[PDB]
RNA sequence: GGAACGAGGUAGAUGAAGAGGUCUGGAAAGGCCCGCCAUAGGAGGUAACAGCCCUGUAGUCAAAACUUCGUUCUCUCCUGA
RNA sequence: GACCGAUAGUGAACCAGUACCGUGAGGGAAAGGUGAAAAGCACCCCGGAAGGGGAGUGAAAGAGAUCCUGAAACCGUGUGCCUACAAGUAGUCAGAGCCCGUUAACGGGUGAUGGCGUGCCUUUUGUAGAAUGAACCGGCGAGUUACGAUCUCGUGCAAGGUUAAGCAGAAGAUGCGGAGCCGCAGCGAAAGCGAGUCUGAAUAGGGCGCAAGUACGUGGUCGUAGACCCGAAACCAGGUGA
RNA sequence: UAUCCUUGGGAGUCAGACUGCGAGUGAUAAGAUCCGUAGUCGAAAGGGAAACAGCCCAGACCGCCAGCUAAGGUCCCAAAGU
RNA sequence: AACAGUGGUAGGAGAGCGUUCUAAGGGCUGUGAAGCCAGACCGGAAGGACUGGUGGAGCGCUUAGAAGUGAGAAUGCCGGUA
């Protein structure tokens, strides 16, 4: 669909036409949900462990004879009902990652991109060239574009000055065109793409 | 979508059943295992196909046959699949594999005679059924053994 | 790990087009003096695994 | 993540103990016996809400019988006579009159006697 | 076996911006109203929760000595159809 | 770090492989928290001291040394109602009297007396059971995870569906990667033939076929793993002891 | 009258008890034992049979200080006929 | 709306309550967080508030996610105390 093409300063320099196959689809809310869960699951480190009765120190001998003492029968001081005993089940190191079908991955990214167009949270820029890598300048540009809350800045190639300038601002992430992902798109309110980046995204997705 | 208003597809996710969490659940105490016996025990139950010492089914019945070491299985292609191609196309095994009419080649391509063919094709294949070779030739084509 | 096929069963049974198990008959080894020709003709042919048995053994041939 | 037992256990058990206030000795103090007694109290309360309706009807009949016999009728004949007269005043109300307004009760008893003496 | 050159390791150095006002308070890092820095909004500390108080952080520097890696020369060795 | 937070997490947050136990090999604990700062209570008083009451410090001392919080069992002091003719699974429903006054409700406490009423759990044909288990209170304490299988549901794509290792990339998403896997064709022991095929001498008859899957997710169940938790007597290996 | 069948997922059960009726075993004993048949218990509280799983009556979603009945009852305990 | 139904062990099925952690959003809190104590409040249940006291720094709520997710019994284990 058609959107306003801005500059760094915040003046409108005509209207770019986005690819309707990428930016104009009906968002599939079920695949977006699946894509978010999957991505959040993939971030999990899963480094958790407990000692079962075998792994707890000691506990080899039978605490006391089977019969005659008047006590409950016990096999080990580290049996799970004992204080200081092994855990039954409990966490073990594991991955939480899984892969959705590639077509579902594509539909998820197109859905959230096309959702940003519907919500009018897509700011297509002519270019984003910070001369000096300065955070004050990046902050001024974002005020210039009325970007109050969070924002994902999307450059075509790895822009050093933009990446450095935005690094320290809370809630402002910078990615290349290839580094766009569902979770980053959905988590940031505004999506600031350059014209070069939009072309690079449309190359892959369409 | 919003991260603060996520919702799964209806019927995509159920709550897991947790046994042995009190009587109200209906799987309290015995955890749905009933009372006593081998099936209620931890690690319990007999191995698959065990009939409590009655001679098992598999063991009552005879072994049959052998596996041929040199068995050829062909990637079969019915006539209805060949209708996808336009007239004048030399339908080779490489073309069928590249277009994805067949997924794997195996011993080779056999053309079989289910469905209709209404395309003049130079079908090149390892094998043909009698009816397939007829149907290719009948509609102007050339069945070629390769 | 991967579930192991019951190899004894894989040598006796075979899956049909609609997912039934084809089987041979028992009583087809010896002692043919003690069986009628009618019995022998019928035991020669193949049969299906019954519903009750199929429930018991289906997973043992899952990989086939 | 680990879930400690935490506060849920104390909260649940304490509510049972507050329901057991006034019970004797350990039955208001200790969770296990308080729990049993609160449960038993439930069975009894359910049963007795039913028995209450039996016990009050029994009480009203006794009082109607006493008042009837002051008017020279048994309860059996009074109720027969009231049924024949088509008086549909229930036993609660008849027993209320028997205590509170015996002259009104006597009129109803006279109405019953009129039907019986037919 | 030696030298030279480069990049690391084993100590460190430098390092932007608010005691802003006011309100509660034992104390302000908190509230309210205002600034400012940011290649630094990692973190820990500080009388309650601190980018701007301290130790720091980003960035940029630094080694007498021992040590690791690389490179070049030296050095050493050597006909293959 | 969708790991633990002092019965957890290492056996060990603390002078722990210590103390303690054992001839020895060997077994193997318990035990964290004053305060922002010691400003760690000068001085007076009772007491031999301990301990306390003032005073002072502090935001707080009912933060004063196993000194943050401080549950329950358990032990006490005070007293509103009841209680010395009563037969009690201890309540419940009915109910005066007396004493109160609330999250203000056809309220709260107590309970003379009346009716009814043999705890809970387990295990059983059947248990108030003179079967089992629990002194009480607190904490801890049991269907899990991985990889396969299968079914239901969901989603994507659909006669197709899907990549694995790996490479690049935050330990990420994702891109690339089609090797491989399942399905679209079956029948037959097999050669093989193929909408059929096998049996058979047979155009016969009969068997099995003909006339939506797949990738991923949640859930149910199954397999292999200790596989819901606790429990033997024993077996074997290497040591330690006259 | 509203069940029934088929396919697939998940079970539990394989100690039963008494009562009536029909039989065996026994001694035409057993609260015995073993079948058949129906019920109840099991897994069913309520009313009756003093008390009393299995008998008689009857199936408790919850509330009521309404009413009619069942078995069983109506002198007093104890509701209703001296 | 009408009509009918709603005892239940093993067991199947469904709908929910609460706990810790995470994400996102939105809040509370030294003008007093969690915890603890008390109450005559609210919901069909699991449970949830409100008020006051103690406490002295953290914690809800919404939606989704993940589980060391719920104890009264194991002659259970440890502690305390009868
Ligand atoms: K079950
Ligand atoms: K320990
Ligand atoms: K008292
Ligand atoms: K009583
Ligand atoms: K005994
Ligand atoms: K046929
Ligand atoms: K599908
Ligand atoms: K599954
Ligand atoms: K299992
Ligand atoms: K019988
Ligand atoms: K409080
Ligand atoms: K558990
Ligand atoms: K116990
Ligand atoms: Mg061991
Ligand atoms: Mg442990
Ligand atoms: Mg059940
Ligand atoms: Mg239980
Ligand atoms: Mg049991
Ligand atoms: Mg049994
Ligand atoms: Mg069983
Ligand atoms: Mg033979
Ligand atoms: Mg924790
Ligand atoms: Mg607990
Ligand atoms: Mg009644
Ligand atoms: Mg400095
Ligand atoms: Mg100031
Ligand atoms: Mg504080
Ligand atoms: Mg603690
Ligand atoms: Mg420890
Ligand atoms: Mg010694
Ligand atoms: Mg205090
Ligand atoms: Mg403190
Ligand atoms: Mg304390
Ligand atoms: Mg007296
Ligand atoms: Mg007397
Ligand atoms: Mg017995
Ligand atoms: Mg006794
Ligand atoms: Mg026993
Ligand atoms: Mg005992
Ligand atoms: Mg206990
Ligand atoms: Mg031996
Ligand atoms: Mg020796
Ligand atoms: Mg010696
Ligand atoms: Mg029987
Ligand atoms: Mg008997
Ligand atoms: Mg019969
Ligand atoms: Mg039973
Ligand atoms: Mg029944
Ligand atoms: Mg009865
Ligand atoms: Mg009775
Ligand atoms: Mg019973
Ligand atoms: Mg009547
Ligand atoms: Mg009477
Ligand atoms: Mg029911
Ligand atoms: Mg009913
Ligand atoms: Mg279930
Ligand atoms: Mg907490
Ligand atoms: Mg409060
Ligand atoms: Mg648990």
């Amino acid at each position: 669909p058609k959107v306003a093409l801005y500059n760094q300063n915040g003046s409108t320099a005509g209207d770019i036409e986005l690819n309707a196959s990428v930016f104009g689809i009906e968002p599939n809310e079920s695949v977006v949900f699946d894509a978010i869960l999957m991505q959040r699951a993939s971030l999990r480190q899963g480094t958790h462990k407990v000692k079962n009765r075998s792994e707890v120190r000691g506990g080899g001998r039978k605490p006391w004879r089977q019969k005659g003492t008047g006590r409950a029968r016990q096999g080990s001081i580290r049996s799970p009902q004992w204080r200081g005993g092994g855990v039954v089940f409990g966490p073990t190191p594991r991955s939480y990652s899984y892969k959705l079908p590639k077509k579902v991955r594509r539909l998820a990214i197109k859905s959230v991109l096309s959702s940003k167009v519907i919500d009018n949270n897509i700011i297509v820029l002519e270019d984003l060239t910070l001369d000096t890598a300065k955070t004050k300048e990046m902050a001024a540009i974002l005020k210039g574009l009325s970007v109050e809350k969070k924002a994902l800045i999307v450059t075509a190639d790895a822009n050093e000055a933009v990446a450095l300038s935005a690094r320290n601002i809370p809630g402002v992430t910078v990615v290349e065109a290839n580094g766009i992902n569902v979770l980053d798109v959905v988590n940031h309110e505004k999506l600031l793409i350059t014209k070069a980046a939009v072309e690079k995204v449309e190359e892959v997705l369409a | 979508m919003k991260l603060h208003e996520l919702k799964p597809s209806e019927g995509s996710r159920k709550t897991r059943n947790r046994v042995g969490r009190g009587i109200g659940s209906g799987n309290g105490k015995t955890a749905g295992k009933g009372h006593k016996g081998q099936n209620a025990r931890s690690g319990g139950g007999v191995r698959p196909g065990f009939e409590g010492g009655q001679m098992p089914l598999f063991q009552r019945l005879p072994k049959r046959g052998f596996t041929n070491i040199n068995r050829k299985e062909y990637a079969v292609v019915n006539l209805d699949k060949l209708n996808g191609f336009a007239e004048g196309t030399e339908v080779t095994p490489e073309l069928l594999l590249e277009t994805g009419v067949i997924s794997k080649l195996n011993a080779g391509v056999k053309i079989l005679g289910n469905g209709k063919l209404e395309k003049k094709l130079t079908v090149k294949a390892n094998k043909f059924s009698a009816s397939a070779k007829e149907a290719v030739e009948a509609a102007g084509g050339t069945a070629e053994v390769i | 790990p991967k579930m192991k096929t019951h190899r004894g069963s894989a040598k006796r049974f075979k899956k049909t087009g609609s997912g039934k198990l084809k089987r041979s008959h028992a009583y087809t080894s010896h002692l043919f003096a003690n069986k009628s020709q009618k019995q022998k003709r019928k035991l020669r042919k193949s049969a299906v695994v019954s519903a009750g048995d199929f429930k018991r053994i289906k997973q043992m041939l899952a990989n086939i | 993540p680990r879930v400690k037992g935490g506060t849920v256990t104390r909260k649940r058990r304490k509510k049972v103990l507050k329901l057991a206030k006034g019970y004797f000795g350990s039955k208001h103090t200790l969770y296990k016996v308080a729990n049993q007694q609160v449960m038993k109290s439930g069975n009894y309360a359910f049963r007795d809400r039913r028995q209450k309706k039996r016990d009050f009807r029994k009480l009203w009949i006794t009082r109607i019988n006493a008042a009837a016999r002051m008017n020279g009728l048994s309860y059996s004949r009074l109720m027969h006579g009231l049924k024949l007269s088509g008086i549909e005043v229930n036993r609660k109300m008849l027993a209320d009159l028997a205590v509170n307004d015996l002259t009104a009760f006597n009129q109803l008893a006279d109405a019953a006697k009129a039907q019986l003496n037919k």
